[PDB]
């Protein structure tokens, strides 16, 4: 069983995209109005799963395997790679990553995409998994395509893909979305626009890193997620 | 003052969460392992519950693309942690409503009773996490139980929030689905009877 | 017949790349070492052919459907477009604007692409167009993933596509790469840094254009070539 | 002093030329109408020749991957500039040298002569552009026959250029192929021999 | 024997003084007018000696001892120590250092140094040592002094002393010239100035380090050596 | 983009490379160990040979201040890293070519076979990095032997080099001296016959 | 990216729009030719009807400066775009709502079925704009007839609009008025039965 030893960093909220901006039009409906009510952190909150027995598969991070019908993706050939660390710098090591995304084109693979832009038959979009004792992560993917989306007459989501990491606790987890460097979709887009801060913009900008690259295969980009700071609790009920 | 790293930010889940986070929904083949909706195994201790809720946008419309993750204690009122398929008994799962289900369902025990912080003990509560479209950051509430309403009088957190009308929307109703026991946690984002939502 | 009735801007060799640029290998062997000899304009030089009357296809400029194989191509779907003027800023009409590129993932339909990636059944590769009255020329492909090439060791080119104009004469004939606004491999490609100065390089990047997309379908880009300014001859031979 | 806007600048044709330019050659199917080597067809009027090269590189090598751009007078010594796949003469035409073919070849008629800007004739001439991987901006050349020695000793193009043996350079020499008349312009990029190139 | 489990990070020419750089007399004849042809790593590029074995005298890095014929060397008496990283910051543990320089007068202890200033009779020139668990190397020495040289009528090399550094692999290997903080003959030699980038050349200089100093001994130099970065291979023949 | 530390600079090693490098070359006293130009001793496995060439500049002449460096597999195509002057067989070595001496040798065992990164066979070399006076980052190439010719022609490295000629500069010509098997294998750096150079 | 010169920027009509815009509504004289409320002179072909409605605001009350233009295809499905005063019927029309008249009206045809941009059918509508007093930007919407249900039910325009009840916002219902057919169309800006309105 999991112990009550840790704490965790109070998240701002300023830093992060408030529940009501109104130019990303779902947001509405789907707001709470009233205040969050505040609690301290018990053992409900600073536990959370951990992973490691988890069975994952050989392919898990490889997107350009895990779906596979006797070929390869079509699209730029991109590993996505970088560390997991808190907000004091620490590792974070054995922590779950999920990824999904569009196809070269940009079309999902899910009933509810109804874009024009083809299916890839060699293409899922789904990856995991876990990071390792230094906190690193690595994936083998294509780089989505941008998409259409009805919220303004004429928006289109910037390249991206999504991802979710757990990290030690429940109050640790997270789910975000990299976009990628230069991109010019990027400035013009809404749910991107949730975000107040340009700082915060940018550290959901992968970057090109050329040194990870594999010569005459696939290029690279680097992403590195912070998670909560954890600290050991001191001077509690005295 | 001290300025640690930033927080990277949050960002909605999206219409497409369940292509990578509820394989068979997406209507996509899973995995040999995925996480899922079953807590408990039939042969786990303690009393099996069914819950299912439906959630609410401002307008009294459903969502359809939600996506939760719920964490509690076992029985004995312990968080087990160490993720398995085999255990009878896993604090961590996860579920849906679909445009197909409306509802989402989990398969679970009632749990037991874990000490605050300060010693003082709580009610039976899971804790739940909500995300979809729409929502930027993801929302944190705890689902409490009708029969238990004396510790639920005296829970530390239920107290913390100071009109007792917003109590309310925090306890799930005791009914009955294919006649074995169940609750109703039903989620209302914006409005009336809104339901209280965390930061912590 | 075609009359010598005018001359064309002479050509200002270093807003052009330069013939010798040895971070662009193959340029070593492949560029003269005596000097250009220059030579008075003659009608040899100022007249070229007229493509008016060529035999263009329905799809000879929509790369999206002029290969089709019961199919869509994967990747980015996007219009590219522009206006051809020369240096007085002339529109240049019933000019003839070829173009080819890489399939979405960087792969060329042709015999020496040795490259992993794979080749899209869907997708050739290549269009041309004739530009209208004012100058306007546009297609329609799929947005070219970058590629490796063995140049140095981890050199990649960003993503392009080739254009040919012929213009007025063949004084004023050009190739050409058009590059993407925002691609951090623009910077580094040794073929884009032939073009010593920089502003020059920006000449070259097609920009995002949101006014010309097609909202829910495909969005566009513009990029406008200027030609040799052309004017009529004044006082010659006296 | 006036500024004009500035020119596009010249980007190499690359080794992938072929795919859009000599469809044929690249190994593709083609379109019903392509630009290519049959400058005159058999019943045009003049001589027809028959013209093929090899492009050199600085160490004496076959450059395989070239594409080279032709603009002719006709027999009469007319510049036809209105291209149709139907006329006996086009004045331009476009011509590859590939891995199979180390070699171009060029179906045209001997062109006529034509006067420069201060009305002094000019020498029978091709005009030719140069374009492959590695060249950065193109190279512009001119053929000259062999057998057209006096019109070749007074044109005021080849006396533009200062050095005897230079002029030599641009001189194709005759020949036969299937014992049809033929020209042979070879090309050295860099070297000794240099093949002398042109600006204007 | 070695394994092939390393990739080196590609060197960047740039960077590097080119092999033809003109003031530099003697580089002219002496460097290929043909591109460098790429190669992808392989086991025979990414391994290399390792010196660990060999057997190192009580003296080989103390240069005021090492060559003794009862006498100290005369001259500045410097300490010169630092560290050898890759490109990550990761230290290069048991790696070869060699150098070589001149005595306090320029003069070098080799049959072809004709130059005036005179041997220092208690003197050798060399030493050699191996980097720590941590990275560190370090020397005893006397600071050398400039000489001239036949390269254009009055040159004179800044004092520098050579290092050469083994590394991991012969991917690795590099042969430079630390300089002396503030001498100024050092933006004057045609050698330095072979290096196009100040920062470049800027790396090169070591910098007076008084806390490493011996109070009444010996001043000390600080100079750190970055190596090509290594990384483990991900992704290869899938 | 993502950025690192910079490798530190190269330099030329200049026309004392041979006092921190080949103390017997300079005419210096040695040390009780030394890296040099013996990498097996008579008794180890494969077959026992002596390299030796020259080295020329771009004028044509000798290159007489130049130092070199070699590192290969053993007789069995494995590379020994632990350097030891105990070993029968070192990978490493160094050698020079001096005023006296305007020719290096080398004694060692023919390499065998190594694979590359993806599982093909290259042919037996010996891989040389060489600096000199005038040299400002050293030159990297390989030494291949002629008596192999059809591993060489399988080889992916030799392979990579587009023009079949310059693969003839990488290639020792064998001979014999003093009843010993030797080849020849000359650097010219620049010019008519040019050696090929890598880079990794 | 591709910047063009700016729309210039809205704003509202304000309290006074009638006398710039509905002349007779402000109580002003009249010119010889106004815009407004008669789309169909009595000999017009189709369906005669009268449009009324309310706009409420966000409190329920009446809003009575408020101005309404209107654009529909004649009775065969045809927008007349040439407004002439003389015509049995003009496409476009205004109306507003008074101090005196808290009801607008407009005497038109019921316009038949116009084909969307890939060639569906959307069902009968009239395009509504929506200016006022604090409308900073006017409103656009569609009005929908209720007896036209199947068309409705396959119109490429109202199904863009996830929530069924929200459809109903936009479907005028038929009453008589003085033995004449009628429909009446409310609008409610804010609030509770918002009507929906559109960019485009
Ligand atoms: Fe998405
Ligand atoms: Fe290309
Ligand atoms: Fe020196
Ligand atoms: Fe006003």
């Amino acid at each position: 069983p999991a112990q009550d030893n840790s704490r965790f960093v109070i998240r701002d909220r300023n830093w992060h995209p408030k529940a009501l901006t109104p130019d990303y039009k779902t947001s509405i409906a789907r707001s709470p109005r009233q205040a969050l009510v505040s609690i301290p952190q018990s053992i409900s909150e600073t536990t959370g799963p951990n992973f490691s027995h988890l069975g994952f598969g050989a392919h898990d991070h490889d997107l350009l395997l895990n779906f596979n019908n006797g070929g390869l993706p079509i699209g730029e050939r991109i590993i996505v790679a970088g560390r997991v660390v808190d907000q004091y710098g620490k590792p974070v090591p054995n922590t779950l990553v999920e990824m999904w995304q569009a196809n070269a084109g940009g079309r999902h693979r899910h009933k509810n995409d109804r874009y024009l832009a083809p299916l890839d038959p060699n293409f899922g979009g789904v990856g995991r998994c876990l990071t390792d004792s230094d906190g690193y992560y690595s994936f083998r993917t294509i780089k989505p395509g941008p998409y259409p989306w009805r919220n303004g007459p004429n928006d289109w989501r910037p390249a991206h893909i999504h991802f979710g990491i757990s990290g030690p606790s429940i109050a640790t987890k997270l789910i975000t979305q990299l976009y990628f460097e230069g991109d010019p979709l990027i400035p013009m887009c809404p749910i991107v626009k949730s975000i107040a801060n340009p700082e915060a913009v940018q550290q959901l900008i992968a970057k090109l890193d050329m040194n990870n690259a594999n010569p005459m295969d696939c290029l690279a980009y680097r992403f590195d997620i912070v998670l909560r700071g954890q600290r050991k609790t001191h001077f509690e009920n005295c | 003052p001290i300025e640690l790293l930033p927080e990277t930010p949050s960002q909605t889940a999206g219409p497409y969460v369940h292509i990578g986070l509820a394989l068979e929904a997406a209507g996509n083949p899973t995995r040999d392992q995925e996480i899922w909706n079953r807590l408990a195994k039939p042969d786990a201790p303690g009393e099996h519950i069914l819950l299912l809720g439906q959630v609410y946008d401002g307008n009294g419309h459903l969502v359809r693309d939600s996506f939760l993750e719920v964490w509690q204690a076992d029985a004995n009122g312990e968080y087990q942690d160490a993720y398995n398929l085999e255990n009878a008994f896993n604090s961590f799962g996860r579920t849906a409503t679909t445009f197909d289900a409306g509802e989402w369902t989990l398969h679970t025990v009632k749990p037991g009773v874990v000490n605050n912080a300060a010693g003082v003990p709580m009610a039976p509560h899971i804790n739940i996490s909500l995300f979809a479209r729409g929502i930027n950051i993801h929302l944190h509430t705890r689902l409490y139980f009708d029969d238990e309403a004396q510790a639920n009088a005296k829970c530390p957190v239920l107290n913390l929030i100071e009109q007792p009308q917003r109590r309310e929307t925090l306890i799930a109703k005791r009914c009955e689905v294919d006649g074995k026991t169940a609750y109703r946690f039903d989620i209302r984002i914006q409005g009336e009877g809104e339901t209280v939502f965390f930061d912590f």
